[PDB]
Parts: structure tokens; sequence; C-alpha cells
């Protein structure tokens, strides 16, 4: 067979830490994207995608190298090489206890009208945070010891820098590792051969090899933006209530649900203001377009990623696609729930009678109202007709407003590896980015930029108080950025930092190419 | 007496390249078509599993010692070979069959052909650009896989030496066992999660593991290999008459490859047995009641073709002076087909000559066309790895392809022995015919997935009795014919054939002269086989095709029908004894004029092991029947009228499709039939406020006709009117399922009527 100097058992419990989807072939009736279940119809990741996650962490760790990859991963084309010597196996993921699938609904905003596009609804079931499946890796050794390469991946599950499954920029994906086990088999030897076979192999220490390595971070721009509800924010729930029709969103996370906005509405919100700052400059209507036509515009195709889009541009065939170099996570009440707790919300019926108990127990008053309703506090609302007054027929409608969930601070993620290797290198490239994504930020935090639902009608608009700029690895030019602002105006970033953004900022502004254009 | 168990523990591919339909790459299938592993990938499976062992024993040495016991037990790879070898390559002591279902599951599958669809299911795949992070151009596939938790077993043969003493007996136990246990993983991308296993001996345990563990320090060098080689007495009695004809019914449990020719990388396959094939079974069998060496070389024993079974008899060659209309004629037709030995061509149509497949009997007033026999074949495409890449290479061939006689057909041979042998044997037991009972195996890769075949004797039949004619003598090339040139060479012409003849019947013959009418249709054939006694090929065999006719005028004397009858038993030629020269006088079907003729599941047990498995099957096959009969239903507007009471009036939808969409999203949280409590709850708080019940009017009943079909448990299963009988395999499964999947058909139905009559909204709209 293939020879092996040591087979190494890799194996621990994975956790998601953020909401995961892997898709099946897709549609469900009960969604549109549905997720890949295995032959007994239990959620798994498929081996599959999990090892091309790893992967493809390893090129963008070793450069896109490919020599060293295929020694490791294998290949088909050079004679020498052929099967890979990671193996990782299919794992079935485990919910928490009574948790379940969540679907999450989908509307693209129309960007002339801000109003949902036509066609543009959709829905995806996601498994929630917190699920475990286990890490199910082997390495077949055909050297001595184990390869720096797949210790430097094992230090980056422990970091969880590696996200898995689909829409990794818009909230889902993240996973962690915990109590990681090495059980190495000498298989070269008859001792070893042996305990294969009987004695279930030998145990390694894996803070030994861990401490023989320093984990290499790649570089990117984490963004910590620390804000408060001026106004009740919230993303509005799937559907109406009995007692409310309009009701937040909550997902689960662990033993309690917690109100919760979406990633993919906080990158949304940001994606549009960033849009409209180019347009602006450009002068540049977005009325004649159509939806996927609207969203494709300079810089935020390389910031929040543009749809795959195959062009037989010039005779040369080309993708437009590429995928955001920004992502966005979830951002979770500090407020949270029982499940049965807030189940007793959805199903209150009457707004003052068993909804009053409801709400009592789920703000954590359960014998004070009027400090109940200082946390949540339904509101009533009518449409009066314009030549009677009174209110006109049919139009009487409630929100429970979350007028004093306090919520935590919003996580950014700039990768700002993905965008260097979109400019070829070019770090001279990036201020015009991280120029326009400076001034998206100075615009959330001078209220500009309101999120979630109802934001004309009393709701969504936000004081920031903090953002914590922390890169790591950053380009010297861009060092300046490690920072915690609290001006909303930028002032706590150089001068000269900020003039030099500028310059290349306006430099573009003279000449508005396509930058990822070599 | 052994086998192994293989418990599949995620979802498993194997076998094919093709794909069939929106599928890329599809799994290979049995005869049953359920999926199976062949026997071929369990062997190369088992043996790296052993390769690695024992890798590990001789402390990496490629060769040594141990790796000596897997040649030993696995047999030689030549074709690996680095140098000079002076012995021929040993064939295997272990032969693993292919991996079945649970027969008693694969009778519930009979037919029910939406089923076995359902025992896989699309996998996909993608690959992604590195710098860009979104898939690459071309990058995409589907991929059948099989659903976890199949159970599988093969059987296994260990045909151990006469004389291995019980210390090797037990190191070639400790290493089957080991190897086993070191087996993880087979099939496609196992290296990424498919494939998954179990694999088990029976009565191989750790305690044969533990005993190697023990002792390998101890063990030495296989033993040597022997040829077993035959042994003559001499001591057979005189051939004497008559001769006893023992028909052999033949039966293919397994594809049986018969090679023909290797054209490229496929291996061809003959639609017949060959007789030299049943040579080693009439050895294993008779030859302890009789020198069978002796009687091949006397020529007292003759194993004929075993050609198909047709009228319940062997099916015959079909006769080269049949010809068939062109344009739409032929047996394969059942019309327009002409014996060119007596009737002139039709004006106009041309005509093509019969070339190949059996026809059935024929008898001199047949009044239809004799009953024409086909044999089913199918190919078998396999892969040779390279050890150390672990992916085939050129350096080691890496895919060919058998074709094979596929699985239930039926053969006739007939064994022929003249009475003095009969006499020998009666002697000796009465019974003998009992002991013709056999399965064997035959052919190329007879030791794995290919090649077994049941043998039953029935009851000795009658010698053939030609007719005697005068007038004409009529040859039938029932096998091929092997004749010697002058010259003891095979280069034998047709004019060597009629000295034979005459030369042995004692007439002399002249080709008849009739213009119209054809007096020879031969073909030329050539034979090349391997001897595996000699370890080189046999002589090349030049002659004749089965099938070939010809028809001669006697000039003078008289043919006797007692000598036509002995050559009809004997045959002519060489190598008579392997069936070669059977031929047939005087046949009607070569007599008569032919162009006016015309031709003539049960459940599971509850209690079974498999009952869990055959679940996950099922509620595949129904979720797919529901899913596919919704889209049906709401195609059509009467339906979702029915259904629903939803209509178009005009340019209106009543309800509004607001009213519509409120209804759904509540219905979303139908999990459970304990959940209708919900969707009943939404319609009477809606039926409770008036402006909202009213926007339900103008609807045929709407509001009633929901709180129905979610509240009367029976009503979608009238509505969706599937029958689930091809859907189910498990006993009381249509009741279980039934109470199981029906909030899934409620939420699917509803869900394909609100779309369905919002898309033709749309048609209406836009008007
Ligand atoms: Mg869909
Ligand atoms: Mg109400
Ligand atoms: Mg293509
Ligand atoms: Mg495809």
């Amino acid at each position: 067979a293939r020879k092996v100097t040591t087979r190494w058992k890799i194996t621990g419990t994975l956790i998601a830490e953020t909401p995961l989807h892997i898709g099946g072939v897709g549609g469900d009736a009960d969604t549109d994207l549905a997720l890949a279940v295995n032959g007994a119809g239990e959620y798994y990741v498929p081996g599959t995608s999990l090892a091309g996650a790893l992967r493809g962490w390893m090129t963008q760790l070793l450069n896109n190298d490919e020599s060293q990859i295929k020694d490791l991963w294998g290949d088909h084309l050079d004679a020498k090489r052929g099967a890979s010597f990671v193996i990782v196996d299919d794992a079935v993921i485990h919910i928490p206890n009574n948790a379940d699938v969540e679907i999450r609904e989908g509307v693209g905003i129309d960007r002339h009208f801000g109003t949902a596009a036509n066609g543009f609804k959709y829905s995806r079931a996601v498994i929630p945070k917190g699920s475990k499946f286990k890490l199910p890796l082997t390495f077949d050794s055909q050297d001595d010891g184990l390869p720096n390469a797949l210790i430097q991946l094992l230090c980056a599950l422990e970091a969880g820098d590696i996200r898995l499954g689909a829409a990794k920029t818009r909230g889902l994906g993240r996973i962690k590792l915990d109590d990681l086990k090495l059980k190495s088999f000498a298989l070269d030897k008859p001792e070893g051969i042996f305990s294969a076979l009987l004695d279930q192999g030998k145990k390694l220490d894996w803070n030994q090899l861990k401490a023989n390595v320093t984990y290499q971070s790649p570089p990117y721009l984490g963004i910590s933006i620390t804000w408060n509800p001026k106004d009740p924010v919230m993303v509005k729930a799937e559907g109406d209530g009995l007692a409310i029709d309009i009701l937040p969103l909550v997902s689960q996370v662990g033993s309690d649900v917690r109100f919760v906005i979406p990633g993919s509405s906080i990158k949304g919100i940001l994606r549009t203001q960033a849009e409209r700052i180019i347009r602006t400059i450009c002068q540049s209507n977005g009325s004649e377009k159509n939806f996927l036509e609207q969203l494709r515009i300079n810089l935020v195709n390389e910031l929040f990623g543009s749809a795959s889009l195959s062009q037989k541009q010039n005779g040369k065939d080309i993708d437009l696609g590429k995928i955001g170099a920004l992502a966005v996570n979830d951002c979770f009440s500090s407020l949270s729930m029982t499940p049965d707790q807030w189940k007793a919300v959805e199903n209150a019926t009457e707004m003052t009678g068993n909804l009053q108990p409801a709400l009592k127990q789920a703000t954590g008053y359960p014998n004070n109202i009027s400090q109940a309703y200082k946390v949540l506090q339904p509101a009533m609302h009518v449409a009066v007709d314009r030549w009677t007054g009174g209110a006109a027929e049919g139009m009487l409608y409630s929100v429970l407003e979350p007028i004093g969930v306090t919520w935590e601070p919003i996580q950014v993620h700039l990768d700002i590896a993905r965008l260097k290797n979109y400019y070829h290198g070019k770090e001279e490239k990036l201020k015009p980015a991280i120029a326009l994504l400076l001034l998206v930020l100075r615009d959330l935090a001078n209220k500009k930029i309101p999120v979630g639902y109802g934001t004309n009608r009393g709701m969504g608009t936000i004081t920031v108080s903090q953002i914590t700029l922390n890169g790591k690895a950053l380009p010297t030019e861009l060092e300046p950025l490690n920072k915690t602002m609290t001006c909303p105006n930028l002032t706590d970033l150089d001068e000269a930092f900020r003039q030099d953004l500028s310059t290349a900022w306006k430099e573009w502004i003279a000449d508005p190419i396509d930058l990822c254009q070599q | 007496g052994i086998e192994i168990t293989i418990t599949m523990q995620s979802d498993w591919h194997v076998g094919t390249g093709m794909g069939r339909g929106e599928l890329d790459s599809v799994v290979q299938r049995d005869g049953d078509n359920l999926p199976y592993i062949p026997g071929k990938t369990l062997t190369g499976i088992l043996r790296d599993s052993c390769e690695q062992v024992a890798l590990g024993l001789d402390n990496g040495q490629t060769r040594g010692l141990w790796h000596g016991w897997i040649n030993f037990i696995f047999g030689d790879q030549p074709a690996l070979a680095q140098g000079a070898i002076e012995p021929e390559p040993r064939p295997a002591l272990i032969a693993i069959g292919s991996a079945h279902l649970d027969p008693k599951l694969k009778a519930a599958f009979q037919g029910k052909k939406q089923l076995q669809e359902a025992i896989a299911f699309m996998k996909p795949g993608v690959a992604i650009d590195a710098i860009t992070g979104t898939a690459k151009k071309d990058f995409l596939r589907f991929e059948e896989v099989v659903r976890l938790g199949a159970k599988l077993t093969a059987e296994v043969e260990l045909n151990l030496p006469d004389n291995l003493s019980e210390t090797n007996k037990k190191v070639i136990a400790g290493i089957l066992a080991s190897g086993a246990k070191l087996t993880e993983r087979l099939g496609g991308k196992r290296r990424r999660g498919n494939g998954r296993c179990e694999l088990k001996f029976s009565g191989y345990s750790d305690q044969q593991i533990q005993w190697l563990k023990d002792n390998y320090q101890s063990v030495d060098q296989p033993p040597k290999y022997q040829q077993n080689k035959l042994q003559s007495a001499g001591d057979n009695p005189e051939q004497q008459p008559p001769w006893h004809i023992i028909p052999l019914t033949i039966k293919t449990l397994s594809p049986v490859v018969l090679p023909a020719r290797t054209v490229g990388n496929v291996v061809e396959c003959l639609d017949y047995i060959p007789g030299r094939y049943l040579l080693g079974y009439i050895h294993k069998t008779l030859g302890e009641y009789f020198d069978v060496s002796q009687a091949i070389a006397a020529g007292d024993l003759i194993i004929t073709n075993a050609t198909i079974k047709i009228d319940g008899k062997a099916g015959r060659a079909t006769p080269f002076c049949l010809f068939g209309e062109k344009l739409d004629g032929g047996l394969g037709k059942g019309k327009g087909v002409y014996n060119r030995f007596q009737e002139s061509e039709p004006d106009g149509i041309q005509l093509k000559g019969e070339r190949g497949g059996y026809v059935g009997q024929f008898e001199q007033e047949q009044r239809n066309l004799p009953n024409t026999g086909k044999i089913n074949s199918e190919l078998f495409t396999h892969n040779t790895i390279q050890d150390d890449v672990q992916r085939p290479t050129s350096d080691v061939g890496g895919v060919y392809s058998y074709e094979a006689i596929i699985a239930g057909q039926t053969f006739v041979a007939e064994l022929r022995l003249p009475d003095s042998l009969v006499k020998q044997i009666t002697s000796k037991n009465k019974n003998w015919q009992a002991q013709l009972k056999a399965t064997i195996r035959i052919g190329q890769s007879k030791k794995d997935q290919y090649g077994k075949i049941e043998v039953t004797s029935g009851n000795s039949a009658d010698l053939p009795k030609p007719t005697g004619n005068n007038k004409t003598l009529s040859i039938w090339f029932l096998s091929d014919i092997l004749l010697r040139g002058d010259r003891l060479n095979f280069n034998a012409t047709p004019d060597d054939l009629k000295k034979y003849l005459e030369n042995a019947l004692d007439i002399k013959l002249k080709e008849r002269s009739d213009n119209d009418l054809i007096c020879i249709a031969l073909r030329s054939q050539r034979t090349e086989s391997w001897q595996v006694r000699w370890g080189l090929p046999r002589p090349s065999l030049v002659g004749w095709q089965a099938g070939s006719c010809l028809i001669y005028d006697i000039e003078s004397g008289t043919v006797n029908a007692e000598k036509l009858q002995e050559l009809m038993i004997t045959g002519i030629g060489d190598r008579c004894t392997e069936g070669y020269g059977q031929i047939g006088f005087n046949d009607p079907l070569l007599s008569a004029s032919l162009g006016k003729l015309t031709a003539k599941s049960n459940p599971l047990p509850t209690n079974h092991p498999t009952q869990d498995y055959a679940r996950l099957i099922e509620k595949a096959a129904w979720r797919e029947a529901i899913q596919n009969k919704a889209l049906a239903l709401a195609s059509s507007r009467a339906k979702r009228e029915e259904i629903l009471g939803i209509k178009i009036m005009g340019k209106d939808s009543q309800p509004t499709m607001t009213q519509l969409g409120g209804f759904r999203s509540v219905l979303k949280r139908l999990h459970s039939r304990n959940n209708r409590d919900i969707v009943t709850g939404y319609l009477t708080a809606l039926e409770q406020v008036s402006n909202r019940k009213e926007k339900w009017s103008n609807t045929s009943q709407g509001l009633t006709k929901i709180r129905n079909l979610v509240t009367q448990e029976n009503l979608i299963w009238n509505h969706l009117d599937i029958d689930f009988s091809p859907l189910t395999i498990t006993q009381n499964g249509v009741n279980q399922l039934k109470s199981e999947l029906w909030a899934e058909a409620v939420r699917t139905l509803v869900d394909a009527i609100i779309r369905g009559h919002k898309r033709d909204l749309e048609k209406a709209q836009e008007n």
C-alpha cells in the first residue's frame, strides 16, 4: 500500500460560533435554501465541505503556494502525488437541547425606492449557534513528526479563524475547536501496527506542539462599534402575532433566546450608505437599473462583494464574482429569556390581559410592570381617515417596541488579506477602500444610518459610543488604524493619517477606475 | 462458509463512470437494480488493508517475509515485477464475492422502481476559486450517494492447501482478521468522508489478531506453491455402444466472463459456455470413478458447449442459409425469413444474411418461425490502483472492462459417455447422476465477482436420429468445426470437408447445381485461448463458425442413418471432446421453405433488523411522491379551487395574495398534528373579525376548506390521491408514514397551490 510512517488521528469538538448553513441541493418547501442532511436525514457537515474550508485556509496561509498544499491535500495532476494524506470524515451536527433549525428571512431592498425589490424575498434554514459536531481528521505521515502547516491549521481552528458553509460574510459560518486530542499510531512498526488494531494509540500533548510554533494570524482589521438604541431598534419577526402584530426577531443562543439583529441586516445598511456615497460623488443615478445592476458599483464590489457572473468580456471569459472582504456578525441583545418565556409572549392574546404576565416574566420584572414596560413596551397605532378623522376601518395595529433592550457591540471583520489579493498586492490601492469604510463609519456614528424595521416610523436610530479599530499584521502605512475612537468625526485618527487617506481617496474621485483592474 | 459483513457508516459511492439523469456520477447497482459492493472492490480494498499490516510487520520493508504472506493469500501481482521472475504467478487462496443487501430486503424492492431510486440521493459539489472565493466555471457536480446504514454481506472462500500446518492456518486467519479491522473506508471520495465502513469476517475476532501479536516474531516463510497435476490410471474399459447422453443445465448465479477477444481495453464475451470450461468440473466429480484424463485422450467423453436454453432444449446456432428482409424482416422481426438452400431470392427486395443468435426447435411442419433465443450481457469497468499515488496510472494500465453474461441466464450442455463408462460408474455408485449437481466457478476473473454458476443434471436423453435422405445431404454446424489439412495444420478447405464426410460416410457428394439456391454458406473462425495447465497459450485453432451450413447432392452410394447418428454424437474433426465439431444432418430447418411463415414483492416482517433502514428509504420515496403530486395539482385552477377555494376572477385574486400569504405564514408553524391548534386558532380569530372574514367571501368556501384540511387527518391524503403501495416496503408502513408525514404533506400542498395560484394570477394580470 501507501507507505505510512505514522497515522495521526486528530479529533475534538467543533462548535458553531455563529449559525451555520451548509447547503444541500436546495429548496425544501419550508425554505428556499435548505440544509444538507445525510442519508439518515440528520444534519451534518460533509467532509468535502469541511475539507475544503481547511484546504482553503491553508492556501491563504501558504500564500496560495500550490507546491506544499498538494503535499498534504493531494493532487490528481502530478505523476508523483495523487491521493490526499489528510482524511476528513462526515460529521453529524448535534443541535442543543430543545433548540431546532431556525429560518432566517431575507429581502433585497431596491436602492432607488428604498423598498423590497420584486422577487428578492428568500429564506434560509440555519443551524443555531452553539451546535456541536466532531472534528474528524486523520493524517497519514510518510515523514517523521507533524507538518508545521498542519499544526498552524489546528491553531487556527482553536483560534476560530476558519469559516464554514454559506453566507460567510453575512453572519454565518464561524466555528471554533475545543477538546483537541491527538492519537499517534506508528504504523511503520509491529508495536505500532498492533496498536492500531487493539490498543487505541499513543496520546500526544497538544500543548507541547502548541508551544513549538507561533500562530501567524493573517492581516485583518476588526471593528467593534459600541452602540445603544436611541429609538427602539428591532428587526421584525417572520409573521404577525396574536396580541401583538409586530414582534422582534429572536434567536436561540444556547439555553436562552436573545433578540438578534442579523449580520445580513447590518451589512445591508452599511452597503447601502457606501453605495450612496460612491454614486453621490460620481452623480451616477441608480433609478434605471434593475436591482442586480444597482448593487454593482466600484469599491463596494471588493468590500461588500459581488455576485458570480461569467462574462466573455473580451473573447476572454471572466467571472465578475468575488466574495466580500468585509464580513459582519449577528448582534444579540444583552437581555435574554428562556425559550418558553418568549413563547409566552408570542402566544399572548390580550394586550391588557395575558400579555402582561408574559412581558413581566420575560423582561425580568415579574412583579413590576412599570419596569417591565421600560424594556419591552407595546404600542398601538391607527391610520386616521383624512375626511372624517377617527380611524380608518381596519387600520389598527400594534408593535412590541424593544424600547430598552441593551445590545452588545457590533463586530465587523475586514479581511485586509482578501482585498490585498484583489489589488494584486498593491497596498497603495487599499486607501480608497479604507477611506470609503471610514466614511461609512462616520455616518453610522452621526445617526445617518438607521437600522432595522420602521426606520421612518419611529424606530431604528442608534447612538454610537465608541468604535474600536483593532487590526493585526496591518501594513505599516495602515498601522495608524489601531485605535479606539470616540469622536464620531474620526478626529481620534491621526490627522496625518486622515489626510493621507483623504489624498488617496480624492485621487480616486478624480478618476474612479475599477481599482482591481491590473 | 465464511462471510464478510460490511456495515456502512457514512453515505457511500461506488463503481460507475456513467451518470443517467441530472446526476453526474451514479453508483454501481446489481442485477436487482440495488446498490452493492463489487467483489473486485472488496478484494482490492481488503488486500490494501492487509498490505498495510504486512508492511508494518516488515518494519516498512516493501519486500520481505510478510509481503510473502500477502502474495500467498492474495496471489502475486505480475505486472508489478521489477526483475526476472522464474516461477509462474501464484493464484490467490482467498476468493471474495460481491457484497449484496440482505436478501429479504432485496425481495421487498422488486418492481418498486420509485423505491430503488430512493436508496440514494444527490450530493452536490462545487469547487471554489481561491482568490475570489466564488465557484469556478465548469466546477459543479451532483453525485449519487447511497444512504448510510446499509448492511451488506459477501461470501468468502478460503480454499487453503491440503497440507498447511495449523500454525500457518492461524497466521492466515491472523492477517485477514487484522486487515479487516484496519479497513475503515471504501469507494469513492474516501478521503472526504464517503464510504466509511466496518468490515468483519464471520469467525475471526480480536482473538485472531491477538494470537498474531503474541506470535508474529515466530513466523516462517509461506509454503511453496505446487500445481495439482493430473494423474492417469489407464484402467478404463474399451468404449462400447450405446452412448448415454446426460443433459447438464447451467444457470449463471453471477456474471460470467468468457473471453472472445480483447479490443483496446475491453474484453469481449462469448454468448455460450465452451465445453472446455466444464472439464474442470467433470474432473472434480467423475475422476473418482474412472480415469477422466484417459477418456479425453481416447475420446470416450464429450462435453458439448452450453447454449441458451430454448423450448426446454439447447438453442442451436442460427443457420447462415437464413436470410432476412433488409428493410424490416429477419428473426428479430419474426417475419420475412428465407431459407436460401431451398428458396430463390424474391424480386426486388434485398436480403441480409443471418449472423448470430440461436434458434429453438423446428419441425418439418412447424407453420411458424423457430423460437429465437437471446443472451443478455453487460459491461463491467474496473481500475488498477498504483499503490504509492493511490490512484490509477498508465504504468499499471488502470482502466479495463469486461463484457459478461449477466445472472439468471440458463444454458444446456450435454455430457456424452459410452455405455462402458456408465457401467464403470454405476458399478461404483448407483446415484452418480446425483453427484453432478454442483456450484462451480468458470471463466476469466473466476475467483471473485465473476463466474459463479449452478450445474444441475437432467435425466438421460435419447440419441439423435437423423433422416437418411439419399437425395441431398445437408450439414449444419452446431459448433465450430476444426479441421486439419493434409499437412496437419488447420488450413483445411471446404473440399477437405467434402472428403472427410465422403470418406467417413462412404458416399460421394457433389455441390447442388440450382443457380438460385446457395449450396455453401460458411464463415471462417479463429480461436485464441490460454491453457492453464501449460501456462502458455494454446496453439491457434482455425475452422468454421457454428451456424455454417452446406448441402450436397449425393452422387453415388447410400448414406446410412446409423452412421449419421454416430457422427451426430461424437462430432467431426479436431478436439471434439470440447464440443467442437458438433454437427446436425438433414435438420428440417435447412430443408424447409420459410418465406411464408411468421412467429408464434412482500413486505419486511415487523421484527426484521433492516426495518429501520427500510424506513429511511420509504420516507424518501414518499416525500418525493408528495412533492411531485403537489406540483401537478397546483397546475390547474379547478384543483386549487377544489382544495383551498382560492380563485382568479379577471385580474382579481380571491382572496388577495396578501391574505394567502398571511395564512401561509401561520401554516409554517404546523410542524405536527398537535400544532393544528395554532392554525385553527388563526382561523377562528380571522373568522371573528367581520372585515377580515369578508375578505374571503367570493372564495369557494375557502375558510372552511382550510379548517377541514388542517383538522381532518384523512383529507390531505384524499386530495393528493397517491397510490403509496409501490412506495412502501415495511409492514404497517402506510399507516405509520401517513401519521408521520401528515403535517409535511399539508405544508407542501398548500405551498404548491399558493405558488401555482400566484403565477397564474400574473398571467391574468398581464393581459
Ligand atoms: Mg424555492
Ligand atoms: Mg389582534
Ligand atoms: Mg462547462
Ligand atoms: Mg453535473
